[PDB]
């Protein structure tokens, strides 16, 4: 237990065989500053009002991509092919601020001990897929060295609009819905 | 990006020093390393220099660096003719770590010729060879050499030996043809 | 203007004392496979792969973080693509060539990734034939009388003529030793005939030795220049012998007075 | 369900006091193992797991990578702490507090950064505790907190419920009341 006033992961560098696939993120206190989309060799940054502190190159990224690439390799090996094991991720859906129907809101989605990271997350209206004022946060890191992942949804709280929080995963035998009405 | 490389081609004699200036654009580069390249060769890494320091001293060589001007040069003092190639710098930063080059500098050191005695001789043909052959030889670097204005016979540039073991250098030229009437006597020039 | 850095991985583990490529050089005609081979400095991990148009610096091709790319945005197209299959050697494959992909290919290796140090390339020379490959005739021609009596040296000087394409190694060696003392090759050969894009050739050397070395008949001399053809199983329909890889040599002993 | 195989690499820089006492740690996890672990107050690679035995032995033979290590503290974490984390540290935003009923009266204080935050709740002028429940901080995952703070209460006529918020974003407190209808 290591004891601060404050922790930056300057690189959370993630690489995992299925796919293949990466992830690249800087955090602060808990929170993402930028990520480097690995397709378009691109920083990005989900939270703008960031960029006024810290550009990064994103080669540095596809650089330790490649390291991870090879070093998961080695690394399996010496485990002798040790699968990872699934785990049982926990969905909760809240508001942002307080709920007055007319007001505009954003609901949101916090899925914890995501394990490995590779999860479907879409929210439901009235039993339908919403698309409209869906948004995410990357794969958020955690001392346990599983991740949690949060969508958010936009929305206008109606005399009656029923949401779900959809999330799919392999520590799940089935699609998981975790309810939210006004 | 890019990075830029002056003068194109320098020659220095033997004794004085060089300078090879370069300039950089993106303002990220940490690491410029300098090559030298010998005919044949590939970059021989001879110094590199770090956006913390301003001067680096290695030897006869010596590398500068304005980290707010975007410059930084090279400096070879004393030369040698062993100094004769082709340098380059380059740059890099800490999340590209490839190198971008300049567009070299060919640098040629003219040896100090102590005591010129230039003389033609001409050599002994091969068994195997329907040509003759001169040489023109132990000539001061200064001396011209030009090329054959003769279809039929071949001259070629000069070029300096050392052996190395005594203190002497020279220079050389040859000149060779199968033509009946070639002459030894002056297929050069001059004063 | 602004960045901030980060903790870069390393590769784990689970050469020799410099980089090394062979050969120096590869001749082929247009159309055909051409491999680049090149073993690192021993535990390097980051392998980069540059190209050098001669007359020009290097430029960036590909960069190889252990077995894994880390940046192939060099690759000048789909025709390129490099391997490195145990993180240790790296093999650079071009598929269907052209005459455009004529360059010298630099390889360089790094302990980390930052600090870089060169092979002595590879140049692959690409022609639209092979009908105009010959290799060099050599001839070595024996000291001036005049030359030993007025200097007291002896130069000796060998002509390598007659090859294309231009490109040859050429070496003096004595008694069974390859020397550099008192050599001098040309820097550039020249064309036998200039006004040609189909031009042979020539290149002279010099070996100067002192008198007494030149006067002991025990002194043997040989001129050597390798060249670089076609491989024993290309196949050669030519009315004359196949201009394959070889060396050609002109030898002469010392002579006494 | 497909068989994976994931690799994790962590740089963390743990800041203390300013930049008084810096302290870099670097992971190497193999699914939820950390298998190799660089510490800047241990000052070398240690194997955290069996397997990781022969990776920091190797590592801690070349001269170049244990020294790059060690110079990661002040080349990286010094840096980014310069870069951005002094100004991150400069960011306030302020909470929004509203009280409502679900007897139970619910403070919620939404919307803040950063995360040190004290929430009282009153009735008539005296801080109530005994009937007070209080949520962890809960992280939006935009770059704002929110907590939810309960006064368990049996309203009378008469009675003022004030729910008081502190924050390093206000120069002073915000009360927010809540009169028994
Ligand atoms: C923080 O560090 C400064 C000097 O770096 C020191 O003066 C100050 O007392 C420290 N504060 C604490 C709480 O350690």
């Amino acid at each position: 237990d290591i004891v601060a006033d404050h922790v930056a992961s300057c690189g959370v560098n993630l690489y995992q065989f299925y796919g293949p696939s990466g992830q690249y993120t800087h955090e602060f206190d808990g929170d993402e500053q930028f990520y480097v989309d690995l397709e378009r060799k691109e920083t990005a940054w989900r939270w703008p009002e960031f960029s006024k502190f810290g550009g990064f190159d994103p080669q540095g990224a596809l650089r330790n991509m490649a390291v991870a690439k090879h070093n998961l390799n080695i690394m399996i090996k010496r485990y002798n092919s040790t699968a990872a094991t699934n785990e049982v991720p926990e969905v909760t859906v809240f508001s942002k601020s307080p709920v007055t129907l007319g007001q505009p809101n954003t609901l949101i989605c916090l899925v914890d001990n995501i394990f490995p990271p590779v999860v479907n997350i879409t929210w439901l209206s009235n039993g339908q897929s919403v698309t409209e004022g869906v948004s995410e946060t990357s794969f958020l890191s955690k001392s346990d060295h599983s991740f949690f992942k949060i969508s958010y949804l936009t929305f206008l709280p109606s005399a009656d609009e029923i949401y779900d929080c959809k999330v799919e995963h392999w520590g799940l035998d089935q699609p998981l819905l975790k309810h939210w009405e006004p | 990006e890019n990075v830029e490389q002056h003068p194109s081609t320098l020659s220095v004699q033997e004794g004085d020093s060089a300078v090879i200036k370069c300039t950089y654009s993106d303002s990220a580069s940490n690491y410029f390393p300098w090559y030298k390249q010998e005919l044949g060769k590939r970059p021989q890494l001879i110094i590199d220099i770090r956006s913390n320091v301003g001067e680096k001293k290695d030897q006869r060589i010596a590398v500068t660096l304005n980290k707010t001007a975007k410059h930084f040069s090279l400096h070879i003092t004393e030369t040698q003719p062993e100094d004769s190639a082709v340098y380059f710098c380059a740059a890099s930063s800490f999340g590209n770590e490839k190198l971008t080059f300049g567009t070299g500098t060919r640098l040629t050191i003219i040896p100090n010729i102590q005591n010129p005695d230039p003389a033609v001789y001409q050599l002994r043909d091969s068994k195997s060879s329907d040509k003759s052959v001169c040489l023109f030889t132990d000539f001061d670097s200064q001396t011209n050499v030009s090329q054959s204005k003769d279809s039929d016979v071949y001259i070629t540039d000069k070029c300096v030996l050392d052996m190395r073991s005594m203190d002497f250098k020279s220079n050389s030229a040859v000149a060779w043809s199968n033509k009946s009437d070639f002459a030894c006597a002056n297929a050069f020039n001059n004063s | 203007r602004l960045l901030m850095l980060f903790a870069k991985d390393v590769v784990s583990r689970n050469g020799g004392a410099g980089v090394s490529q062979t050969p120096s050089n590869k001749v082929t005609e247009k159309g055909k496979y051409v491999e680049l081979r090149c073993d690192p400095i021993s535990g390097h991990t980051a392998l980069y792969w540059y190209r050098q148009s001669l007359g020009q610096g290097p430029e960036f091709l590909i960069y190889f973080q252990g077995t894994g790319a880390a940046d192939d945005s060099g690759l000048p197209n789909d025709r390129f693509f490099a391997v490195r299959p145990e993180g240790s050697v790296s093999t650079l494959k071009i598929q269907r060539t052209e005459r455009g992909d004529s360059a010298v290919y630099l390889c360089a290796t790094s302990a980390l990734g930052d600090t870089q140090y060169f092979g002595p390339g590879t140049r692959l020379t690409v022609l639209e034939d092979l009908k105009n490959v010959f290799p060099p005739e050599v001839a070595v021609f024996e000291p001036s009388e005049a030359e030993i009596s007025h200097t007291q040296k002896a130069t000796l000087v060998c002509l390598a003529t007659g090859f294309y394409p231009d490109h040859v190694e050429l070496s003096w060696w004595v008694n069974g030793k390859e020397v550099h003392s008192g050599v001098c090759t040309d820097p550039q050969p020249l064309k036998e005939q200039p006004a040609l894009n189909d031009s042979r050739y020539s290149l002279s050397s010099r070996l100067r030795v002192s008198a007494t070395f030149w006067q002991n008949p025990r002194n043997h001399f040989r001129c050597q220049v390798q060249f670089y053809g076609l491989s024993e199983n290309d196949e050669w329909t030519q009315d004359r012998a196949k201009p394959v890889t070889q060396i050609v040599s002109a030898e002469a002993w010392g002579r006494a007075d | 369900s497909p068989e994976d195989f994931v690799y994790q690499f962590k740089g963390l820089c743990y800041f203390t006091n300013g930049t008084e006492r810096v302290r870099g740690v670097t992971r190497h996890i193999y699914n939820r193992e950390e298998y190799v672990r660089f510490d800047s107050d241990v000052g070398v690679y240690r194997a955290v797991t069996p397997q990781g035995r022969p990776v920091a032995e190797y590592w801690n033979s070349q001269k170049e990578v244990l020294e790059g290590a060690r110079a990661s503290v002040d080349r990286v974490c010094r840096h980014n702490y310069e870069v951005a984390y002094r100004g991150i540290l400069q960011r306030r935003v302020e909470p929004t507090v509203t009280i409502s009923p679900s007897n139970l009266l619910i403070c919620s204080v939404t919307d803040f950064y950063p995360s040190q935050i004290k929430v009282r709740w009153f009735r008539n002028d005296q801080e109530e505790t005994a009937g007070v429940v209080s949520t962890p901080l809960i992280r939006n995952g935009d770059w704002t907190f929110q907590i939810l703070v309960m006064l368990e209460m049996t309203p009378q006529r008469g009675d003022v419920y004030t729910c008081h918020v502190e924050h390093p974003s206000l120069q002073s407190p915000i009360t927010v009341e809540w009169r028994a209808q």
